[PDB]
RNA sequence: UCGCCUCCUAAAAGGUAACGGAGGCGCCCAAAGGUCCCCUCAGGCGGGACGGAAAUCCGCCGGAGAGCGCAAGGGUAGAAG
RNA sequence: GCCCGGAUAGCUCAGUCGGUAGAGCAGGGGAUUGAAAAUCCCCGUGUCCUUGGUUCGAUUCCGAGUCCGGGCACCA
RNA sequence: CGCGGGGUGGAGCAGCCCGGUAGCUCGUCGGGCUCAUAACCCGAAGGUCGUCGGUUCAAAUCCGGCCCCCGCAACCA
RNA sequence: GGCGACACACGUGCUACAAUGCCCACUACAAAGCGAUGCCACCCGGCAACGGGGAGCUAAUCGCAAAAAGGUGGGCCCAGUUCGGAUUGGGGUCUGCAACCCGACCCCAUGAAGCCGGAAUCGCUAGUAAUCGCGGAUCAGCCAUGCCGCGGUGAAUACG
């Protein structure tokens, strides 16, 4: 069954399958399943219906979630841009802000290599 | 694996200890 | 409406986080809901739970204090 | 991070509290780009330098924790063609 | 079935409120609330009818009532399209089905909005009629998720008898539509 | 260039020439045919997820500028669509 | 209009005493190569020109059928 | 003037018949092999199709004009 | 301030793409080196980095120290995943006058490319190659995956 936003997951295990939202996995997952006291080896296929509204009610309220966090993080960036802040410059040209080097391989923040001559 | 801080082995491999490999002998 | 090919729409039941609607009269009667927002959670109703903008803030108490 | 903590360089620092309460409101060029800055900073147009020139930065809220430094960028790019 | 929450909640303290409020001398002049048509522009299905076969059936599954089919008007080259083929379902509900419609759809379906902080206040269209649309299927109760093969929406269309949106907005809004303000 | 069709030239009936000005035909359709019943366009603005100048949907204005298998003309929604 | 001839995987297409489908350059996989190309080992419905019909059965029998060749023919 | 052909990546040719997806050789760029260059190998980028109209749902492709290019012709006088 | 730039291009590397594998718990076996301006047992606070407190040692006499793979047990069930951890958001610890440019670390969230790599091309003949952890030099801290060393387990194959 379904918590935050959409979000569903199902069989395999909870503990996991609570991974597969948005802003939760391992540490956060691990507790919301004694904090409503529920055995984290179930599979989420089959459990009552009761602790499913237990568990997604705690998780959906505790923390903010996929929507809202997704669109937090986006709001927090477009500060760090627009401020006029380095750290939003680097992320104004798309490229690396957390120290490292940008003479080879960037790739991941860079995009795939687009070569020219020599 | 050993690139994976929030495991074992991967804190091992950085040298360092914390939640993931505290400090009991 | 035309007869055949259609659905029966009999008067349903329904949940959610909240009790009932028996307003109901729908396709497939005693259906089971997610959530909602108007049975006043999440938005109307206005919780405004989890709520946001410490961040403009928090560099602000926090830092001069520490 | 620091806490126990919050450094800021007093040549500077002492300008802008003088210029808290002075009421007057001027245009300060600092070498220090090592210091945190606002709230008694805000509002304020503080010149930072680059290594090469003072450079005007209008300062606010939004400006909170930010070293001196990050609103004057060093290098000079503009692409690379 | 004549009874529906929602019909009963329009005639004892919607109207009686916006007569109060607009004022009106005659008993007909205050908004009432015909037809919600349903319509998904599917090009999605163009060259398959197989995936409208199921479409068709979806909706008339939340709607209670099946769509016609609308056809390609034109013929139209920079996206496929000879004048011939199917581009969507539309169905026109009214009168009981359109509000045992409009009420699941009121406090279920868009609850179900992943985010959704409330309704465009703009598109209403100035005559006093408003539009929205949906970007999935399975915001409706009628709908299980384990029969979705794939996304479609829909756009919904609301026809008031309203002159104004001024007082378009009042009817909706006194009927328990969420604003984003 | 040579037969056929439309428009001008053609002088408000018909007709009317030039190695005068311009374009089309040598098909097509078992529905694109008969009849009965319904239905009314292009376009403009406003609204609406993916929908963009344009796919579909809703509102208002729109007397014919759309359509009529193909050239032009005549004609035609009180239908020929 | 005739007579018949040419009818196959992706290509030449080869194979009709009725029962089953095949090779070569191709295509891919493997050795072999520093160059490529030979050579060598493996894998491909291609429902064999089309449809009713005849016996167990039909690439393979009969009526129409479809497409193509020189060779005939004819043309108010 | 006249009849026929053409104009498309940097170069040379396809494709235009038969409307819908632009191909081939060289060249170019990045990598390889070599002490190195060449040859050779593995990758890649690059045309809106002379132009303006028109036709269609859609035009390199069918039609109209103009602009070049090649070609043939221009006889009895 | 720059040596840290970033359309790109090459060498050396590290971490991987997973089930002879990943994770969590417990149970083991090394060597060489370092350190009383330093190593810091053990006690307490904190999820943790670490911070307090504080004992022993000029050190076969105390400390770094847990060796890791291995082992035992259970969990994952072939999934772009309990694979893999790049990137980014937020929150902190420490050094240092000072971590914007440019430190390392810890927690929470985020989880990318990647499903064994074209032409090409490197190392190794045995306690070697693979693989596994550990120490020092420099050093305030550290971009060390580098370098110089240490032991753990431990192949294949040489016709010619
Ligand atoms: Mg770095
Ligand atoms: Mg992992
Ligand atoms: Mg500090
Ligand atoms: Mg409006
Ligand atoms: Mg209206
Ligand atoms: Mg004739
Ligand atoms: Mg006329
Ligand atoms: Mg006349
Ligand atoms: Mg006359
Ligand atoms: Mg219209
Ligand atoms: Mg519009
Ligand atoms: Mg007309
Ligand atoms: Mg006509
Ligand atoms: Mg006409
Ligand atoms: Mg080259
Ligand atoms: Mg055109
Ligand atoms: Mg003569
Ligand atoms: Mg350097
Ligand atoms: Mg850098
Ligand atoms: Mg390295
Ligand atoms: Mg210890
Ligand atoms: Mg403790
Ligand atoms: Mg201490
Ligand atoms: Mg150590
Ligand atoms: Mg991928
Ligand atoms: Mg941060
Ligand atoms: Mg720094
Ligand atoms: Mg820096
Ligand atoms: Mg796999
Ligand atoms: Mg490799
Ligand atoms: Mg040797
Ligand atoms: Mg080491
Ligand atoms: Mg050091
Ligand atoms: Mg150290
Ligand atoms: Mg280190």
């Amino acid at each position: 069954a379904r918590i935050a936003g959409v979000e569903i997951p199902r069989n395999k295990r909870v503990d996991v399958a609570l991974t597969y939202i948005y802003g939760i996995g391992k540490a956060r997952a691990k507790e919301a399943l004694e904090k409503t006291g529920i055995n984290p080896a179930t599979r989420v296929k089959d459990l009552t219906e009761a602790e499913v509204v237990r568990l997604r009610e705690y998780v959906e309220n505790t923390w903010k979630l996929e929507g809202e966090l997704r669109a937090e993080v986006a709001a927090n960036i477009k500060r760090l841009m627009d401020i006029g802040c380095y750290r939003g410059l680097r992320h104004r040209r798309g490229l690396p802000v957390r120290g490292q080097r940008t003479r080879t391989n960037a790739r991941t923040r860079k995009g795939p290599r687009k070569t020219v001559a020599a | 694996g050993k690139g994976d801080r929030r495991t074992r082995r991967g804190k091992i491999w950085r040298g360092t200890y914390g939640k993931y490999r505290p400090r009991k002998k | 409406m035309k007869e055949g090919i259609h659905p029966k729409l009999v008067p349903a039941r329904i949940i959610c986080g909240c009790g009932n609607v028996i307003e109901t009269y729908s396709t497939k009667p005693e259906i089971y809901v997610e959530v909602c927002s108007k049975c006043h959670p999440f938005y109307t109703g206005q919780q405004r739970f989890v709520d946001t903008e410490g961040r403009v803030e928090r560099f602000q108490r926090r830092y001069g204090d520490s | 991070s620091l806490k126990k903590g919050v450094f800021v360089d007093d040549h500077l620092l002492e300008k802008v509290l003088e210029l808290n309460a002075k009421g007057e409101k001027r245009l300060i060029k600092t070498w220090s780009r090592r210091s945190t800055i606002v709230p008694e900073m805000v509002g304020h147009t503080i010149a930072v330098y680059n290594g090469k020139q003072h450079v005007p930065v209008y300062i606010t809220e939004n400006m909170v924790g930010h070293k001196l430094g990050e609103f004057a960028p060093t290098r000079t790019y503009r692409g690379h063609g | 079935p004549l009874d529906v929450a929602l019909k009963r909640k329009y005639y004892e303290e919607v109207r009686p409120e916006l007569i109060r409020r607009f004022g009106y001398q005659n008993v007909w002049e205050v908004p009432r609330l015909e037809k919600v048509v349903i319509n998904q522009g599917l090009g999605e299905a163009k060259e398959d009818a197989r995936i409208l076969e199921k479409a068709a059936q979806e909706l008339a599954l939340i709607t209670g009532q099946k769509p016609a089919v609308t056809r390609a008007k034109k013929s139209i080259s920079n996206f496929k399209l000879r004048k011939g083929m199917p581009i969507g379902l539309r169905v026109t509900l009214r009168r009981d089905r359109m509000w045992i419609f409009l009420e699941k759809l009121l406090n279920v379906a868009l609850p179900r909005i992943r985010d959704f902080r409330g309704l465009n206040p703009n598109s209403f269209d100035g005559r006093g009629n408003y539009n929205l649309g949906l970007r999935e299927q399975l915001i409706f109760p009628e709908i299980t998720y384990d029969m979705v093969d794939a996304l479609r929406g829909m756009d919904i269309a609301v026809v008031t008898t309203a002159e104004t949106d001024e007082e378009a907005r009042a009817l909706l809004e006194l009927l328990g539509f969420p604003f984003r303000k």
